[PDB]
């Protein structure tokens, strides 16, 4: 349940560490973002030498949440941290590697690149 | 211009440039690269804008501390210049680069005489048959005497050293050099290289230099009639002579002298030509002897891209973004992405030799002393490292050094080969460190990850060894010297966040009895569980060192129960483990406990009770006589030059040391047999190297124990 | 399969495939290559697996945007297929392919008729007297009517167009064809090409087709008695008819029609047979006139490997790893690896005609204005283009096309020959791009390399014209159209790292005085040193157009010191140059300044002060009257169909164009001569191709300057 003003860890090579959620894309007045939802964010912390710097508005997709999320099978998934992946307009990562596990919801949202690059998909 | 990508190892050259600390190796590398056209202008070491001088430690120390690799293209031939550290503290990196290259370049200043570190580095290059070409740099210095450096190199590094190109200048900014074999003088005075016939002011000297170079080269050639032809008045052909010079230089026989003016760009183009033609080839160079994975040796493999897959890492580091920058040097076969290579850890058995005492085999790191492991890992992206930025490599043929990312278990020097045919090359002999240092964590959480941090650092730093002391309960890091110690501590506190503070290293120590005495132990403790009360009477006698712990029982009539004899015994063992000299009692050793008498109760006898009863009997016995402390004397094999044996005799005399002999190690150095207390050997390596100017090598090995003087 | 290698020019064929955009040319080439054995299975443009559509731009636009070459040898005869883009924006590449070809092939689909762009392509092919053959394709389309398209072709391009192969299909997927000359029906129903006599279902129509083809050919046959014999009932022999057809096609006198099923592979084998038999050979082809370096005409060389060396690069491509890949068209002599050949850079004298503002001769790149350059380069390894793969070639005989890499300064259109006999083939016709595109670099680092990148761009694409404005200081790219402009921008932004931003083209303007006026110029400034005082009273009166700057002196009593009057004149000239209209004043021409009075100080009079006073007086005089703005006008000659005359005339009526005359270009097009202001021509091309179904073709040339209405 990421929403306005939420802080997210970044799981990429882009060089950013933490981002702030500006808007949850996918409809007007939409409140929450779960795994597999695209948001707009701003970069708060970064590598000094990274391509992405502080203060630039970027587009990301949530890959991990602390709030439990139900699956159609009756099972539930949960993580210890809220994490996101920087993407470009064609739903492709800006980085080259992904850190940590991701939920399989990304598979049904057509984020094939993130799914392939993740070390583990759950 | 075009990215250097050669389709054959013969069109690839890799040179590990060597020299003193801040000798201009990087500067010459930048000048050459600009001559090749990779860099717009040659950067300055001090400015830190060069491709090689990018790391934090290299810029901070204002010199080369970790080696760097750059790729160059010249007339369709690839050149891989490899800057190497100029300080003996990082001579392990230089050794790896020499092992990583088929040619070495001595970057020295014309205003500096050849120092002993340079001589020892030349010896290290020499007894691996690694070819060398003498390079004279820093000719712009006001005191730059090219002729003095030339003569010193010829006199020191054998008669095989002889000038190849003769510089011409006004004494302040050399305006050109003269090509002896090409009889043509190249002039840079007007800002443009001009291969023109000499003006004739030094025609006789040039001709003499041509004759000397020819006769020196002929000596190492094949045609024995060439000497008769040249001495008979016949002029040998220029092309044939050149080919003969290439043979002499490649075969690790000749060491031509090259003047270089890096600042003005004078001589860089002709140096590139010499690298491209006269320098040895990775196929021609005597490749390290290959080994089967299971300990058997194997015939050396040809530097053929079509041959069996064969490679060896030369540097390892961790990058959060691109990944682990594993500098892998390819020797046989072609390396391609998506290929699973063998990651054998040197199969250290083949490198357990040499390495001085420490048996330096693979990545040192005594906690991981000798890797000797196997692994097959799928490589990721092949990249040609240009400083931080990596040049993509779609195909990497044999005879090249490349950086491979996303290698999970890769370490420095690990041999990379085919999964179907695992292979092991001969890794470099690494100068195991002999300066111990102790690191204490600020808390427990950092210490928990300290193990993996030091393991990763040792994988990155093959020359570094990390030692854990179980007796004194501390972790000890061994570094070659001071600057390398600073670099490794910075890397530990940065790449792994290890917050520690330097502390004194404590040597192992033991306690022994100086006399014989008897003890009385009375225990009374009536608690809420089982009432405890036991009395024991033992006897202890002094025993020679190395006797260990002993126990004799002579109780009469079964006064103390047999079941509680183990209780008393173990109580005495724990009490003597805790020591007898105050609250800081060192482990008492080589003592015999002799129990004779004791009293028993119907119910108050217990395991713990009798344990303390024996303990207190031990205290009472120790209270009656003296306790002698022993320190472990270690055999020290001191290797110093024969002229420096007098210095070692003089200083070891002030070190309470005894000399058991001075055996001549070789024509220059001398092995000195001596045993010294361990307290004197914490800083022996650093002072030895400082006094010997890098000529000091020594071994340590605990022998026995001696009392306090 | 095997590398197609040719040792005699006769066994080589070089035919350029042309047609409409997306005419399935790439699929046809893939099917032919599969029939040739080089490719295992036919590729698909939609899937992007085709050899021809391998570049990023082609796949991005899903259409041919750049031309490619494929080599195939069939029946011992090598064929050099030249696929070219079918869009008008890439007409120059098609013309370059035509020049490097000895025949022209039109790939058209039966389900669509001949469009006007295809007719203009036929005209362009015709105006080198190139042989042309009609290939009907896409016979798998439901609407594919071979009969309708055939008829249209016969009616349009005269009676010389008669079909050569008669298909027999179901109207959906053509199962085979009937050989008209051989009376043989070819079948592919079972997936195998089977040649059998026709069953007689078309025997009457077959006989009609043989009669028409024989009567058409035999006329073009030198034997005039053959017509009598055939009309007298004599059956002309099949081999004789074949040979006569081959000769007539080699004469560019006949245009046969051969149906082809690219998808099904039907007819590919016979098509290759027709290419190998009926098509002219380079020895048969009228080789282009070869010129001496100094412009003296030279006799054309016979197409033989033993003749004088004569070759010509026709394509330049840039690759990050390989480097420049130059395709070399050889006509005479033999090219061998490692040989030094002469590079004649078009000898611009033969291409200096016209060119509009850019005056484009070859390789533009204003710093390299005109090519006209001569240089001898040693080539490396000969290679033949197979997609991104390069099959090494041992030697290149005359009459073939080869790919050479690592070429430092070789350019498209350059004439390669023996260094002892430099030659110059007649350059191809280069269409003049008339779509200026002003851009602005994002940084000066990009700007410095912009000249190099644009020079290399014009080296790759000779049809792109680059002009840097000297008045408005704008870099302007002249392009053919939307797709060509996009390609030009993208290649500049990627292949050379030049970040540029398209900006508004500035049409140069001129200024002159609209009436007589006087100005009072005072320059008084009291700084920390010498004071300044100079006053000039000048009189400026209008002059006829082109009168230039005239100075009239009317100073009475020497109020202005006579040593400072030239300073006043210099200030007036500088003020004219800097403009007189606001902050963006255009240069002032055709004015007269009459200095009749002024003031000066004994101490505070200086030449600079009088310069400033004259400039300020000129500025005041300009502000004392009106300023005439002169804009340029370019004469435009347009070729458009007679049915659209009124629409274009009215469009020019809304474009303020002045009609000069409507000249009959031909039976269906009218040449329109008119002068249009350059402002109206910024987007004239795009709107015209609209106002013309692309049929709009025009040329422009600067005429003069006129004041704004
Ligand atoms: N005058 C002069 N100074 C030089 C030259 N080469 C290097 N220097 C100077 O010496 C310092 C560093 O030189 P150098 O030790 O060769 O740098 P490095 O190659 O990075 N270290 P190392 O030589 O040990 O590999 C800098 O101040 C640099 O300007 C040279 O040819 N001439
Ligand atoms: N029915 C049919 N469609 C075809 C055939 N060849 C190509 N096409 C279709 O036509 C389109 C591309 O044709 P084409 O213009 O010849 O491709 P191109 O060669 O890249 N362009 P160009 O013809 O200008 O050289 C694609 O949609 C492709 O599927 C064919 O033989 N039959």
């Amino acid at each position: 349940m990421i929403q306005q003003e939420s802080r997210l860890k970044v799981a990429d090579n882009t060089g950013a560490k933490e981002i702030l959620c500006i808007r949850v894309l996918g409809g007007s007045s939409r409140r929450y973002a779960g795994i597999g939802d695209v948001i707009v964010a701003t970069v708060k912390d970064a590598i000094p030498g990274g391509n992405v710097k502080r203060g630039d508005v970027v587009k990301a997709v949530v890959v991990r949440t602390v709030k439990e999320r139900r699956r159609a099978d009756g099972s539930y998934i949960k993580f210890d941290e809220n994490a996101a992946v920087i993407i470009k307009n064609d739903n492709d990562p800006r980085g080259t590697r992904i850190f940590g596990p991701v939920g399989r919801e990304l598979r049904e949202k057509k984020f094939m690149k993130i799914v392939s690059l993740a070390p583990e998909v759950l | 211009g075009s990215v250097p990508t050669a389709e054959r190892p013969a069109a690839i050259r890799n040179v590990a440039l060597v020299g003193p600390s801040g000798g201009g190796k990087t500067t010459l590398v930048e000048a050459l690269l600009v001559a090749g056209g990779v860099l717009t202008r040659p950067g300055s070491v001090a400015d830190g804008s060069t491709v090689c001088d990018f790391d934090e430690a290299e810029i901070a120390q204002q010199r080369s501390v970790s080696l760097a690799l750059a790729s160059l293209s010249h007339n369709g031939i690839k050149v891989n210049l490899i800057d190497t550290p100029g300080y003996a503290d990082f001579v392990g990196e230089l050794r790896a680069g020499l092992r990583a290259a088929d040619c070495a370049l001595f970057v020295i200043a014309a205003n500096e005489t050849i120092d002993e570190p340079t001589k020892t580095l030349w010896q290290e290059c020499n007894e691996v048959q690694m070819p060398r070409a003498v390079v004279i740099t820093k000719l712009d210095h006001p005191r730059a005497n090219y002729d003095a450096a030339l003569t010193a190199a010829q006199e020191a590094f054998g008669d095989k050293v002889a000038p190849l190109y003769f510089p011409v200048g006004d004494g302040e900014s050399c305006k050109g050099v003269v090509g002896l074999l090409t009889r043509t003088y190249y002039d840079y005075s007007g800002g443009t290289h001009t291969a023109r016939p000499p003006d004739g002011s030094h025609d006789a000297a040039i001709a003499e230099l041509r004759g000397s170079l020819i006769e020196g080269v002929i000596e190492e050639s094949e045609d024995e009639t060439l000497m008769e032809r040249y001495l008979g008045g016949e002029e040998i052909d220029e092309a044939v002579l050149i080919a003969d010079l290439e043979k002499a230089v490649a075969r690790a026989s000749f060491f031509p002298v090259i003047p270089v003016c890096s600042q003005s760009g004078v001589g860089t183009l002709e140096l590139l030509d010499i690298i491209s033609r006269g320098f040895p080839a990775p196929p021609e160079h005597q490749l390290p002897e290959v080994f089967t994975p299971q300990g058997a040796p194997r015939k050396p493999l040809s530097c053929d891209p079509d041959g069996p897959l064969l490679a060896e890492v030369v540097k390892t580091t961790s990058d959060p973004y691109v990944g682990r920058v594993s500098l892998v040097r390819v020797f046989s076969g072609t390396i391609r992405p998506d290929a699973t290579v063998h990651v054998s850890g040197h199969f250290s058995a083949f490198t357990d030799t040499s390495g001085s005492h420490g048996a330096a085999a693979a990545a040192d790191g005594s906690t991981h002393s000798h890797a000797d492991h196997d692994e097959d890992e799928r490589i990721g992206t092949l990249s040609f490292p240009l400083g931080k930025q990596q040049r993509p490599a779609p195909t990497v043929v044999a005879g090249d050094i490349c950086a491979i990312g996303r290698l999970s278990r890769a370490e420095t020097g690990d041999t990379l080969s085919d999964k179907t045919d695992p292979l092991v090359l001969r890794p470099w002999t690494m100068p195991d460190p002999l300066l111990p240092i102790a690191v204490a964590p600020r808390a427990k959480t950092d210490e928990d990850k300290l193990s993996v941090g030091l393991q990763r650092l040792a994988a990155e730093d093959p020359t570094l060894r990390i030692e854990q002391n179980p007796e004194t309960h501390q972790i000890v890091l061994w570094c070659m010297g001071e600057a390398h110690a600073a670099v490794v501590l910075d890397a530990l506190s940065r790449r792994y966040g290890v917050s520690v503070d330097t502390v004194e290293l404590r040597v192992p120590l033991r306690e022994t009895f100086a006399g014989k005495a008897t003890g009385h132990g009375r225990h009374v403790k009536q608690s809420g569980g089982h009432g405890q009360y036991a009395v024991c009477d033992i006897e202890v006698e002094p025993l020679p060192e190395g006797s260990g712990f002993e126990f004799v029982d002579k109780v009469v009539g079964g006064a103390v129960p047999r079941q509680f004899i183990p209780s008393v015994e173990k109580g005495v063992r724990a009490q003597m483990e805790k020591g007898v000299t105050g609250e800081s009692g060192y482990p008492v050793v080589d003592i015999r406990v002799t129990l004779f008498d004791g009293k028993a109760h119907s119910v108050d006898s217990s395991d713990f009770a009798f344990q303390m009863a024996g303990a207190l009997a031990l205290r009472d016995a120790a209270a009656a006589t003296k306790i002698n402390l022993l320190e472990p004397v270690d055999d020290v094999t001191i290797v110093v030059p024969d002229d420096l044996v007098g210095t070692i005799m003089g200083d070891l005399s002030g070190r309470r040391g005894r000399v058991l002999g001075t055996d001549k190690h070789d024509a220059d150095r001398t092995v000195i047999k001596a045993e010294i207390p361990e307290v004197e050997l914490v800083r022996y390596a650093i002072d030895l190297r400082s006094m010997s100017h890098g000529a000091g090598q020594f071994r340590r090995s605990f022998a026995r124990y001696e009392p306090m003087p």
